């Protein structure tokens, strides 16, 4: 189901709203129009308030008329901002709809910058436009593009990818610590404190899904990756950490004791919310290719019934062993037009639904209960600790009427 | 090349060409009011110069014939001062071969009748003013004229004010004159970073009475000069077939070539500038102001 | 080119899409870029409608450029006609499009559909969303409001609320229970409750209400000459200003003053002895043009404040800014960035501030009382309880939403000074 | 390659004029070289107009500041004076505050001369229409007329005829006047081979009609649309700062006013726009 009739979606910029808040060391310069501004400053909210990093200048008529004006603009805010903020040293050219339609060579430009302005400060461009990319796409755009600059590395290390909540970083080092071997490289390092080596030796595994570009970055480099469901619930944290233990050659007595009493932990967090969530039905929606490991953390842990699944975007190659792990029951999906899978959403009447905000109050208007995707991106749901807290955000026992 | 900038970076209209303060030689240009409003002043002043023994490049930029076909009798006789050419030339390029030598001095013409059409007079004069240029006309000759007119104040179009130097004044006795004439002393400011255009005086024929409009002209800070002639001008199809140097001088009220060679003792290199300003519309008013 | 974190506006299809959502049997097509489609994210969500913005996108993409932008335009118009049904249909365009060789008004002309349509051409570079709400104002007026046989009865129409309006709901609700007050009935309120029955009806009022300019001032002068509908200039936003609009709509409607007093309390609680102590605090007010003006006028006025910084984001409204500010002796300050405000409240140091969310939370970063008073507002500015801003209702409403701040302050002060 | 330097014929050949033909109403541009009648012709084809019922905006792009000075009778602010007044830009203006109405209800604006020594007047008349097209004003009015100086005819000057769909003429038996008709005339039709404006014909300047600039329509193939000598009749000071079309009657003043009404009715019309050419210089007969 790959109707092209409607879309609703997120720019890639929306990527950019918490992909700074794991590297404080990032200022993004955003070549956007007043559209783009508006987006970022609305779904930001609170933060414009507070001085992100977040710099969008509007492309005026006057450097949209002509190409090199606005590249030589691109130089002297960027001196401009680096004189703002002596802290900053990366720097991110992302894309925009606009200088996509202009076709503003961003990658030259960001070169010459790099290049003048020095080592101390060093900048790297990526697109994170909706032209050729969507919503999640951004982050692994910018990633995949800084990676070609980490230098390589000839040292066998565990490998750590995906932008993530700070305390979940911690927690996970702290766990592959207890499991004893396979040293830890970030390769969001924080603000840029460990630049993270990355070559053939540091064979990677995945924890955020949505990773696309990432693992051909990687690859260019030589590092493979691991067939592991994503930590996504007890039981998915649980089969992450065994197959990193299978890579390494940990022996599955010692890292099935070790591990014992956080996953007691954790299943009693979720079976504190499981009862919530027994025997209904779901809907999912293209929000941000985070559906397919939720679908499966839901069905098999919390007892969910899931009708449908709606990706804008299949990995299949690493989403594989989530798909073996996820239940024949839901419909996969590759991109389904807003109308026909709202269409779908009215026949199934589900009890839950996930998709974006902005269907959300539409839905909860026709009776049907909505969790909006845009959402568990920033709450921490991704391990042990917040496998209970993964279930409580669906739990919603609202039921006031 | 220029892409932008040539009608961007604000719509910028200068001629495109850097500056073009220098003269070509000893610029004395000589305004006017379109071929009806004496722009024989300038073929006339050059005739002068020549006489003298300074050769002169009085430039008309008239694409009528009232300026310079007069010195040069017949209107453009090989039609190569239409200067509107593909090549550049009607002709071969050669300095001597281009266009023809007037007829006294050693060499000067206007500008023609340019079907060029499409594009600001930033160039439309702008390029007219650097053919004679191209051929070093300007360095062939002792001294140089750069006839404009009424229409002529916008720069780019006011180019010839841009190479101009010690340059004298023609104009009317109506509203029409009192609006150009200053307008004309704002143009020339204007072009007072462009080797401080002259603002010598303005050769000003009231009609019958219009004493009033003259003694506008003097709150201008400007001069009067030819003040007597009342409409009376040399014969006008003798003036087309030859200038008043090479036609018969007949003078209508005073010694009118005696005055131009008076002028002319001094105007050589050019009359004493009364340095005059220009005035809003609420003093120069002319009352009504038809 | 300029550096912007915070805009004090949308792109004006923001403004258009306010318009489109406000009246009903409207459908709001884009020629927008897929990703731009979280603008029904607001709507939905800050505004809190229950229902999905009348709009469609055809969300382009790399692989669509050239004739398969305007084929995939040319379907998503035909489904909207096709499964949303709308009354009246417009053709718009984002700021991508206009850069792309897509005509939007040569497809919506090629689909020939019968609901008639209109092109609006947007300039989403050179303007900003206000006007983006005024020009499709004023364009779907002379497409389907033609002049027309008088009521009756005296009629008018309120002519300028739009969805993400502040209070607008409120406005409309307190303005026409105050026409109703001298009996003159609201032949339409558009566009917050119109549609193209109601636009076409628009002729019909004996004048209009100008209730906001900045998004009915073009209609008005529009309907001036192609309706011969006079508009009134007043904004009744505080006392003075309500007489003064009741004055007015009494004069050009006929109808006696018959004003209501009886509800309005500000007067006595500006005048009671516990508010002595607002007298000569100084107060910086921005934002939008006539909320400014009338929060200059109501606080100098009635509230015994004196108004130290004043300055618009409108700038299509900076004269009548430019005018007040020099009434009051001040100096307009005019800018739409949020560092220069953050510089004149930082050198002035005025003891309340007023404006938007950028106001109040600078405010809160410099320890300043603060209140918002104007257009650019979170999800919990926008109440359930209603909120008139306008009115005699209203000036109560003002009053104690200016006062909040200053007793909260005045009274944790209090606590600190008495713990010491 | 010193004609074509760094820019030379750049801005005149590639980007010679920024489009904008956006005309929904209909356009006649008045082109007359000065003396001969243009102004004096343009306010009362719009007084005429009005009197049909047609809603008629006039821009003064002479820089002269007195085209539709005559309909007001008072000195129009001209709009850079308020595109000075403010900051540049273009949305703190209203209507009625850079436009003014004349008799009977006619719009008119004036296009401030660009500043001397610098700029163009095609972006001066370009920015006035800008701001025209950004309140809205051309979106009511049903006849829009152009008073532009004849005599110079480039490109900036040429703009006006972008906008205008027919073109009319005035001219006077002088010479002067014949060259001026026939420049426009080549102009004009070089301005119609980039987008179209076409031609509507000439009108005598009221020195004496169809005297010779009857035979030189006929050799140019073009059309000499007829009007009357009024010179004495019709004040040459505006009459008392007015017009004869807007406050005065008299036999001469009546039939004076039948003329341009016969005008204005041929304009609105306006069919079969004759396709004229340039005669040459050598073979127009001169003296
Ligand atoms: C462009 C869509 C958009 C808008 C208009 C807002 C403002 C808004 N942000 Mg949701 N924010 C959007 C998307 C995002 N906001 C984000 C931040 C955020 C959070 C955590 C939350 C939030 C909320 C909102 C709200 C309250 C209304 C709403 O639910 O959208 C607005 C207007 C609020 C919520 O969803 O309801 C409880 C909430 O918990 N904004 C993030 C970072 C993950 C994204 C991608
Ligand atoms: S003559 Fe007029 S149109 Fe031509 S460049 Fe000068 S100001 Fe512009
Ligand atoms: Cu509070
Ligand atoms: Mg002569
Ligand atoms: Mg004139």
């Amino acid at each position: 189901l790959k109707e092209r009739g409607q879309r609703e979606v997120f720019c890639g910029l929306t990527g950019i709203i918490w992909l700074h808040r794991k590297m404080q060391d990032a200022f993004f310069l955003v070549v956007g129009s007043r559209t783009c501004a508006h987006l970022l400053q609305s779904a930001a909210g609170v933060m414009i308030f507070a001085e992100p990093r977040f710099g969008t200048a509007v492309l005026e008529e006057k450097d949209l008329a002509g190409l090199a004006d606005a590249n030589a603009e691109l130089d002297r805010e960027v001196d401009r901002l680096l004189a703002r903020r002596p802290d900053i040293r990366q720097l991110f050219l992302v894309g925009s709809c606009p200088s996509e339609v202009i076709k503003l060579d961003l990658h030259r430009a960001a070169e010459r910058l790099s290049a003048h302005h020095g080592p101390a400060v060093r900048v790297y461009n990526f697109s994170g436009s909706g032209i050729e990319t969507t919503f999640t796409q951004g982050e692994d755009a910018c990633l995949a593009s800084i990676v070609p600059t980490l230098p390589a590395t000839e040292a066998r290390e565990l490998l750590l990818v995906g932008a993530l909540p700070d305390v979940v970083e911690d927690q996970a080092v702290s766990l592959l610590t207890q499991l004893g071997i396979g040293p830890v490289r970030c390769l969001p390092a924080h603000h840029a404190a460990e630049a993270p080596g990355v070559g053939p030796n540091t064979v990677f595994a995945l924890v955020q899904p949505f990773l696309g570009d990432t693992h051909g970055a990687l690859t260019r480099r030589g590092a493979r990756h691991i067939a592991a469901p994503f930590p996504f619930g007890e039981e998915g944290t649980t089969l992450w950490l065994k197959a990193i233990a299978d890579e390494f050659g940990v022996s599955a007595e010692t890292f099935e004791a070790v591990t014992a009493a956080p996953r007691a932990r954790a299943r009693k967090a979720v079976a504190a919310a499981s009862e919530g969530l027994r025997g209904k039905s779901v809907f999912f929606l293209p929000d941000s290719q985070l559906e397919p490991s939720l679908a499966r953390f839901l069905t098999r842990e919390c007892g969910m019934s899931a009708v449908e699944v709606g990706t804008p975007f299949l990995h299949r190659g690493i989403l594989g062993p989530d798909l073996d792990l996820l239940a024949e029951g839901p419909v996969l999906s590759e991109g389904q037009d807003v109308e026909r899978q709202l269409d779908r959403v009215r026949a199934a009447r589900p009890d839950l639904t996930v998709c974006g905000l902005g269907l959300a109050n539409p839905l909860e208007a026709e009776g049907f209960t909505t969790k909006w995707a845009i959402e568990l991106v920033f709450t921490p749901v991704h391990f042990y600790e917040q496998a209970g807290d993964l279930a409580g955000l669906f739990s919603r026992p609202v039921r006031r009427r | 090349t220029i892409p932008t900038g040539a009608d961007g970076e604000g719509s910028v209209q200068v001629h495109l060409d850097e500056a073009d303060k220098i003269t070509g030689a000893k610029v004395f240009a000589v305004y006017g009011k379109g071929g009806i409003g004496k722009s024989t002043t300038s073929s006339n002043l050059s005739a002068a110069f020549s006489i003298l023994g300074k050769r002169v490049l009085q430039i008309g930029c008239d694409p009528k014939h009232d300026s310079t076909f007069t010195l040069t009798g017949s209107l453009v006789p090989t039609v190569i001062d239409v200067l509107k050419d593909v090549d550049f030339h009607p002709e071969e390029l050669r300095p001597e071969d281009f266009v023809f030598e007037g007829f006294n001095g050693v060499m000067c013409v206007e500008a023609g009748g340019p079907p060029a059409g499409t594009g600001c007079g930033g160039y439309v004069v702008g390029q007219t003013v650097k053919l004679l240029k191209q051929h070093h006309l300007l360095d062939d000759t002792d001294v140089v004229i750069f006839d404009v007119l009424g229409d002529v104040v916008c720069g780019g179009f006011a180019a010839p004010l841009q190479h101009a130097d010690q340059a004298v004044v023609v104009t009317a006795n109506d509203f029409d004159s009192i609006y150009a004439m200053n307008r004309i002393i704002a143009a020339v400011q204007a072009k007072s970073k462009n080797y401080k255009v002259r603002l010598a005086g303005c050769v000003a024929n009231r009609s019958r009475a219009t004493d009033e409009v003259d003694r506008f002209c003097k709150e201008t800070n400007f001069r009067r000069l030819a003040h007597m002639p009342d409409l009376d001008a040399i014969r006008r199809s003798r003036l087309k077939k030859k200038t008043l140097f090479e036609m018969d001088e007949d003078q209508d009220v005073l010694a009118a070539r005696a005055e131009y060679i008076r002028l002319a003792e001094s105007l050589w290199r050019g009359l004493d500038p009364i340095d005059p300003h220009s005035l809003p519309d609420r003093e120069i008013f002319e009352l009504l102001g038809f | 080119m300029k550096l912007t974190l915070w805009t004090y506006e949308g792109p004006p299809h923001v403004g258009a899409m306010r318009v489109a959502t406000g009246m009903t049997g409207m459908h709001y097509v884009l020629h927008a870029p897929q990703g731009d489609t979280y603008a029904d994210l607001l709507f939905t969500m800050i505004e809190r409608r229950g229902k999905r913005p009348p709009v469609s996108y055809t969300t382009f993409q790399a692989r669509d450029l050239g004739s398969d932008t305007a084929e995939l335009f040319q379907s998503a118009c035909r489904d909207a006609y096709e499964r949303f049904q709308p009354q009246a249909i417009m053709v718009g365009s984002s700021c991508t499009a206009e850069l792309i060789q897509d005509d939007t008004g040569g497809l919506a002309d090629a689909l020939s559909l019968p609901v008639p349509v209109v092109h609006l051409e947007l300039p989403s570079y050179q303007r900003k969303e206000n006007f983006g709400a005024d020009e499709s104002f004023l364009q779907i007026c002379r497409k389907l409001a033609r002049p027309m046989e008088r009521t009756e009865k005296v009629s008018c129409n309120l002519l300028g609320p739009t969805a993400l309006g502040f209070r607008h709901r409120d406005d409309i609700l307190e303005v026409t229970r105050l026409l109703e007050g001298m009996g003159i009935a609201v032949n339409a309120v558009a566009p917050m409750g119109a549609s193209p029955a109601d636009i076409a009806r628009l002729g019909a009022a004996h004048f209009n209400v100008l209730l906001y300019p900045e998004t009915g001032e073009s209609a008005a002068r529009w309907a001036e000459k192609t309706l011969k509908q006079p508009y009134t200039k007043t904004v009744p936003i505080g006392v003075g200003a309500t007489r003064d609009f009741v004055a007015e709509v009494a004069a050009l409607a006929g109808v006696a003053p018959v004003a209501d007093d009886s509800r309005l309390r500000q007067p006595w609680w500006s005048a009671s002895v516990d508010s002595t102590y607002l007298t000569g605090k100084r107060v910086f007010l921005f934002g939008d043009a006539t909320h400014v003006i009338a929060a200059a006028r109501v606080a100098r006025d009635e509230m015994g404040f004196e108004v130290v910084g004043m300055g618009c984001y409108n700038r299509e409204f900076a004269r009548p800014m430019r005018a007040a500010a020099k009434g009051y002796g001040l100096e307009a300050l005019v800018t739409d960035d949020y560092l220069e405000v953050e510089e004149a409240i930082q050198a002035l140091a005025p003891e309340l501030i007023l404006g938007t969310q950028m106001e109040r939370h600078i405010a809160k970063r410099l320890g300043i009382p603060c209140a918002v008073i104007s257009a650019p507002v979170h999800v919990q500015d926008f109440p359930a309880r209603y909120s008139p801003q306008m009115g005699f209702e209203g000036a109560n409403v003002l009053f104690d939403t200016w006062i909040h701040p200053l007793t909260m302050g005045l009274e944790e002060h209090l606590l600190t000074m008495f713990r010491e």
